[PDB]
């Protein structure tokens, strides 16, 4: 919520539903992270 | 060097030597007399300039009022009709028949859409619309993505089906009349007659945009003016989709905006402030317009919100009362995504009694707080819009002139007034056309009043279309000479009607086009705007010119004979002539009419040639297996008679006129007899002239062709094989060679093109022309002009005979008021002829304006067409310069000092021609260079409007307004 909070303001039109936006939310992110599903994609949003 | 005096004698007899040429092989004296001689097949008839206004304003009157009886009858009808529907659910049985525009013709497809029917027109051609025409019903047209077989748009096409039978008897009654369309709050546009729309969606490739709600006409009809301001969120939680959003939904809200609103963009986070250069609300035109949409595009995201602060900007931008306003509708436009503020105190303080509405916008998907921002929509008389994505955009952008209409349904009959709009390009490709609006109320339960909740907003709008050309025919120009001409005027400055207006958009900046960024087949948008010229952009503007317009802008009749620059045809040179503008106003509307006649032209030729025998004689000159004595001949392609048509190849037109002339004698009980008069008599005072004249010796020294191009329509060149070389308009009164002599009173050269794909330079000559001038009994008259093409190498080697070919000591050249070579002296600036002087000499030439012997004018074309910049053509504005002489001196001697040398010169002008011949010290001798002076319209992007707007030009704004309404009801959000 620190490093990627309000961070993912890509101006493209691309949905990008796992981010670091509210607590329920980063705590859906880092619980996918976890699992190992896609994280990748989470590692490139917050690249990006 | 010379002395003034060998030069001066060296001029005198150059000078002599061409005028002497011209005058005895033209033949201004011999057609003078020839005209003079007869005085008999003819009269000479006035110009009264003040009834030809008065009777041209009446029947643009008429006709207006003809087309706005035909609006209160549909107007009539719909509320009528759609007063007594029944809103049923259940289609699928009992089907809707229609023709939908923009499907395909092909007979086996077989649609047959759920819930309606099809209708296979036959499609007839006709005139007056340059398509395939069906009048025996309407077209439908529905945007792309509306979904046609809705229950709002089946219950639609259910009760507009009774307009078909009231556009049938408009037409009927009337059958001069264009589009007639009702325009719906849906979105469908039903129109008559019917007509395949020009693009299908996907049958083609090319997708259509269009969308009756943000139509000129249709937002005109559908509420009053309006004093926007724009307020923009530029917040950091703003930042990423939602930012982007805001600037497309932004800069589509301006599209929805005419030149009678007033508009300003401000932007707020934790400070207000204006986003452009202009401080206070503006015109809305299409420049300012550009302006806000460019500082809108350049926003970028960081801050804190407060509302609070861009608030008390906002109403304190609509108090100003200082600047030029609309002062009809105050409403505050909020675009943000959300927050927890809502401002009371702001609002307490500042719109108390609630003159001000307010429209939010959330604009994104976002996790913020919507609540405030309904309220804030909600309590202000205004309303509240979502718009998650692009495609939500258009639709909700659009959808606030449905508030803003509640006021002018709640005074009914009293906010009945027909409207008409500026001039735009008809969407169905019929040209530049106005249209007048009306809207239409709905009325259910108005006898017993039940509901009056659906019943606040309009059913849509009524127009029907009038078309520039057919005013252009209530004010026929065939009697007045080139110069003169009619011009109508709104009352905003804008021009109705101009010789100067073209069908192409008006152009803001310079075009800037990437290729880089374009995928092939994504079908980008066009334009939607009108053509808004003002009047003091399609002439030169004098500061009298100013008080003209300012004085019919508020209509008043008058008159003012003064002297004027006028540009010619080809926008090369300038004269100064003396005009006569003379206006009035149209009486039921709000336009006003001006003639602009030049004295000289105060009095016209009528021919009074009514015996077959000289009828005929003189129809026998013009055929084109005789020219061999009577020379090449050119007809101007006019309407003499509706049924021969003007078919641009003008061999065609001639046997056609011909063997109309000869297969029905000029009896014609449905013809233009003055016209076909006129024409005949022409000719045979020109072949008079060609066999009695220019016969006698077939070639001169000099010569190389003879032309004289008269009013009527006739062009006669005499040698045939010269007739192959005539590069000129037949149309006589586009010819800007006649226009140019008919000014002067003395002998004008032309100057040919240079690099021109084409027989121009040697093979032609260079045109000499001059205006036959008779007086009959008093009265100045003139009726033609004759020329003369002269021959290149003659000229040369009369030139010739210190300065010699190819000199290396001094130049000695001629140039024409304009600047432009016509007889030079190296073989290197005469194989350049025609081509401007401060291009193949730049110093001498500034110098030359300089010491006050070219004086010159600059000028802007809004319409014109533009290779994009690097950032197939593009609609650009070019900026046009223009060099005349100004001092009447005759001669000019000095010395230029390029530094560390010096050339000396004189210039001396021959006297009764526009020609000047320089002679200086050579070029070679100084390696001196500044830059060159170029004359060609240079794409542009000036005039920098955030200065216009600190002094804009005066305007009258429309005085209907309907708002503020006691008994409106605010509780939708």
């Amino acid at each position: 919520m620190q490093l990627f909070g309000g961070r993912y303001d890509f101006e493209d039109t691309e949905v990008r539903r796992s981010n670091f936006d509210n607590f329920p939310q980063a705590l859906i992110s880092v619980f996918q992270v976890l699992t190992g599903e896609d994280w990748n994609s989470v590692m490139y949003n917050g690249i990006m | 060097f010379p002395s003034a005096v060998t030069i001066k004698s060296w001029v005198d007899k150059m000078q002599e030597d061409l005028v002497t040429l011209a005058k005895t092989a033209s033949g201004v004296h011999q057609l003078v007399d020839i005209y003079e001689k007869y005085q008999d097949l003819y009269t000479v008839e006035p110009n009264n300039a003040r009834q030809l206004v008065e009777i041209a304003a009446r029947d643009i009157e008429k006709l207006l009022s003809n087309r706005s009886k035909a609006l209160v009858r549909l107007a009539l009808e719909a509320e009528k009709v759609q007063a007594a529907h029944q809103w049923r659910e259940d289609f699928a049985s009992n089907e809707v028949v229609y023709y939908n525009a923009k499907d395909d013709l092909d007979p086996e497809k077989n649609d047959s859409e759920p819930g309606s029917q099809r209708i296979k027109p036959v499609f007839i051609d006709d005139a007056n619309f340059r398509r395939q025409v069906s009048y025996q019903h309407a077209a439908v047209h529905i945007p792309t993505d509306i979904y046609e077989g809705s229950t709002i748009v089946l219950n639609e096409l259910n009760w507009t089906s009774a307009l078909d039978d009231v556009f049938k008897k408009n037409r009927e009654e009337d059958p001069s009349l264009l589009w007639q369309v009702f325009g719906s709050a849906t979105g469908l546009a039903r129109y008559y007659p019917a007509s395949p729309w020009v693009d299908n969606s996907r049958t083609p490739n090319k997708i259509d945009l269009y969308d009756v709600r943000r139509r000129p006409w249709y937002i005109q009809g559908a509420a009053s003016p309006k004093d926007m301001l724009i307020l923009v969120d530029v917040s950091g939680s703003v930042s990423g989709l939602t930012l982007k959003l805001i600037r497309t939904s932004v800069s589509e809200m301006l599209e929805t905006l005419s030149d009678d609103d007033f508009v300003n963009v401000a932007s707020f986070n934790s400070n207000a402030q204006d986003v452009s250069c202009f401080q206070h609300l503006v015109q809305a035109n299409v420049r300012n317009k550009k302006v806000l949409k460019d500082a809108v595009n350049n926003i970028t995201a960081k801050g804190i919100t407060d509302y609070k602060k861009g608030f008390s900007f906002a109403f304190e931008q609509l108090l100003n009362y200082n600047v030029s306003r609309a002062n009809c509708n105050k409403i505050i436009m909020l675009f943000t995504d959300g927050g927890e503020e809502r401002a009371q105190e702001i609002f307490a303080k500042y719109n108390k009694d609630k003159k001000v509405r307010v429209f939010t916008f959330s604009v994104g998907q976002h996790n913020y707080d919507r609540g405030p921002i309904q309220w804030m929509a909600c309590e202000n008389k205004g309303y509240y819009y979502e718009i998650p994505s692009i495609g939500a955009i258009r639709i909700n952008t659009q959808e606030y002139l449905d508030v803003l209409g509640r006021p002018m349904v709640l005074a009914g009959d009293k906010a009945k007034q027909v409207q008409w709009t500026n001039v735009y390009l008809d969407a169905l490709e019929l040209g530049l056309v106005i249209t007048g609006t009306l809207p239409v109320f709905n009325i259910t339960g108005q006898f017993e009043n039940k509901t009056n909740l659906k019943n606040q907003l309009i059913l849509g709008v009524m127009g029907v279309d009038v078309s520039l050309e057919d005013i252009k025919r209530l004010t026929p120009r065939f009697t007045l000479c080139p110069n003169g001409y009619y011009f109508a005027i709104d009352p905003n400055g804008y021009v109705l009607l101009h010789p100067n207006l073209q069908p192409k958009p008006i152009g803001v900046g310079i075009p800037t086009i990437n290729l880089r960024k374009r995928r092939p087949n994504v079908q980008n948008p066009k334009s939607q705007e009108p053509v808004t010229l003002d009047f003091l952009d399609a002439e030169l503007e004098n500061d009298i010119k100013v008080e003209i317009r300012n004085k019919m802008i508020d209509g008043e009749s008058g008159e003012k004979t003064f002297r004027t620059l006028v540009k010619s045809q080809d926008e090369r040179y300038i004269d100064k002539g003396n005009r006569t503008y003379t206006w009035t106003p149209v009486n039921g509307t709000d336009y006003s009419l001006a003639l602009v006649l030049p004295t000289y032209s105060f009095y016209y030729i009528k021919a009074k040639i009514e015996e077959t025998i000289t009828q005929a004689r003189y129809s026998e000159t013009l055929k084109p297996d005789n020219f061999e004595e009577s020379g090449y001949t050119f007809l101007a392609p006019r309407d003499y008679c509706s049924d021969l048509k003007p078919s641009d190849n003008n061999t065609e037109f001639l046997l056609n006129f011909n063997e109309f002339i000869d297969r029905k004698t000029p009896n014609n009980p449905s013809c233009n007899t003055d016209l076909i008069n006129r024409v005949l008599l022409d000719a045979g005072f020109t072949n008079e002239l060609v066999q009695n004249y220019w016969s006698k010796q077939k070639n001169i020294k000099g010569v190389k062709a003879r032309f004289v191009v008269t009013d009527g329509g006739i062009t006669r060149v005499y040698p045939k094989e010269a007739g192959e070389n005539w590069q000129e308009n037949p149309e006589t009164y586009e010819d800007s060679f006649y226009k140019r002599s008919l000014d002067n009173d003395n002998y004008v050269f032309t100057a040919p093109y240079f690099n021109k794909s084409g027989p121009g330079a040697y093979e032609s000559g260079i045109m000499v022309s001059k205006a036959v001038e008779i007086y009959i009994q008093g009265k100045l008259l003139k009726p033609a002009v004759v020329g003369i093409k002269i021959d290149v190498n003659s000229w040369i080697e009369n030139f010739t005979k210190d300065c010699k070919r190819n000199s290396d000591v001094m130049d000695c050249v001629i140039l024409d008021d304009g600047g432009f070579l016509l007889m030079a002296n190296h073989d290197d600036y005469t194989n350049q002829i025609g081509r401007f002087f401060g291009e193949i000499d730049p110093s001498l030439m500034r110098h030359l304006v300089n010491i006050s012997v070219y004086a010159f004018n600059k000028s802007y074309d809004y319409q014109s067409v533009c290779e994009p910049g690097a950032a197939s053509k593009q609609s650009c504005i070019t900026e046009q310069t223009q060099y005349f002489f100004d001092n009447d001196s005759k001669s000019f001697s000095g010395v230029l000092d390029c530094g560390n040398c010096s050339r000396i010169f004189h210039v001396e002008k021959l006297m009764n021609t526009n020609l000047i011949f320089i002679m200086v010290e050579s070029k070679g001798t100084c390696p001196c260079d500044t830059r060159l002076l170029i004359q060609a319209e240079q794409t542009s992007d000036g005039p920098d409007p955030c200065d216009m707007v600190k002094q804009p030009r005066y305007r009258k704004g429309p005085d209907v307004c309907f708002d503020n309404n006691v008994l409106e009801d605010y509780t939708d959000c």
